[PDB]
């Protein structure tokens, strides 16, 4: 039983030219690897390598004009690149950031064919810039391209379309990108757990709320929990895996977890304001194992305080190592739960 | 996402 990992330096060119210091650092994904290497974890990995994504493979889920705007900032002046980015929600563009989406996406196809061909049991990708922001048509939040969504993609290409893909993204933000790429879709199932604030939290969109059940055959395909009114942490994450993601999940019996591993909703995250802990993040990817006989894809996605992130990932890595889970509620958490619940009773039986 | 002006 091996896992995989796979690590870039590269991508750490993507940067903000005029806030060095603006929290999606390049110094997110040195750290994580770093703290990798002094927790041993590294050592016990296979190293799974980087590569760029083709602009076919970016079309598996992009359009062919945000392809090809994203691609014309690579060699665009600084004043080019300014006003590209403010052309979108939350987003800065360096000559690099073309490049390094690519090999966000790439490396994460890697990982995939790797665990999809049985070279490694499962893996963990510390790439930057995120993903699950990215809609088909536009950058949004830190995000160009929906690395998960494109893997999903990728990895039905590379087996067969009905391939079951579970996406579970537990990033502090909703993956709006990837709701609207597979909605009409009950080939990816994807569930996403996110600060909502009744929509006042970013993304700041209605699309986040647990009435959202997906669209089409894909009706219960989709799952919103929106947490309202709390700083949440472990026991409201733990909660809402027993009463509502592991259940469905079950049920759907995906063939692979492909992880949205933001690292926003930790215990010192200068954006999330919530507080789940590194053993909190063991305890979901723990149980996150128990699907699709461990083939578990851990993608990084946001998170923006070094020491937290580079904590919780390494933890979840030390799951999919196969180390045993380190020792681990709000009353408007069980309404979010209970909402979410009624909203998907009448297409899983499980609940 | 990040600014603190309630949308970004
Ligand atoms: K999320
Ligand atoms: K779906
Ligand atoms: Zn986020």
């Amino acid at each position: 039983p091996i896992t995989g990992l796979v690590y870039d330096q590269r991508m750490m060119l993507h940067h903000n030219m005029w806030d060095s210091h603006h929290p999606e650092l390049p110094q997110r994904i040195s750290r994580i690897f770093s703290r990798h290497e002094e927790l041993r974890l590294l050592s016990r990995c296979h190293r799974i390598p980087a590569r760029l994504a083709t602009e076919e493979e970016l079309a598996l889920c992009h359009s062919s004009k945000h392809i090809s705007i994203i691609k014309s900032s690579e060699h665009m002046k600084p004043r080019d690149l300014n006003r590209l980015g403010d052309e979108y929600n939350s987003i800065f563009i360096s000559n690099e950031s073309y490049t390094c989406a690519l090999l966000a996406a790439g490396s994460c196809f890697n990982s995939a064919q790797a665990i999809l061909t049985g070279q490694v049991r499962n893996a963990v990708a510390i790439v930057r810039p995120p993903g699950h922001h990215a809609e088909k048509d536009t950058a949004c939040g830190f995000c160009f391209f929906n690395t998960a969504a494109l893997t999903a993609r990728y990895a039905q290409s590379i087996t067969r379309e009905s391939l079951r893909v579970l996406i579970v993204d537990w990033d502090v933000h909703h993956g709006n990108g990837t709701q609207h790429i597979f909605e009409e879709d009950d080939s990816v199932l994807y569930i996403s757990l996110h600060r909502y604030e009744d929509g006042a939290f970013f993304p700041n969109s209605e699309d986040a709320n647990y009435d959202k059940v997906g669209l089409g055959k894909g009706r219960g395909y989709n799952v919103n929990i929106p947490w309202n009114g709390g700083k949440m942490g472990d026991p409201e994450y733990m909660a809402a895996f027993h009463h509502l993601v592991m259940p469905i999940a079950r049920e759907f019996a995906p063939e692979l977890v492909l992880v949205s591993a933001g690292f926003d909703a930790a215990r010192g995250d200068p954006l999330g304001g919530f507080q789940v802990t590194p053993e909190g993040y063991a305890h979901l990817t723990h149980q996150l194992m128990s699907l699709a006989a461990g083939r578990v894809l851990i993608i990084l996605e946001g998170g923006y305080n070094l020491t937290s992130i580079s904590e919780s990932m390494s933890m979840c890595t030390s799951m999919l190592l196969g180390d045993s889970p380190p020792s681990l509620l709000k009353t408007s958490a069980t309404v979010s739960i209970n909402n979410v619940l009624r909203a998907h009773a009448p297409f899983w039986s499980s609940l | 996402x990040y600014x603190x002006s309630x949308r970004v």
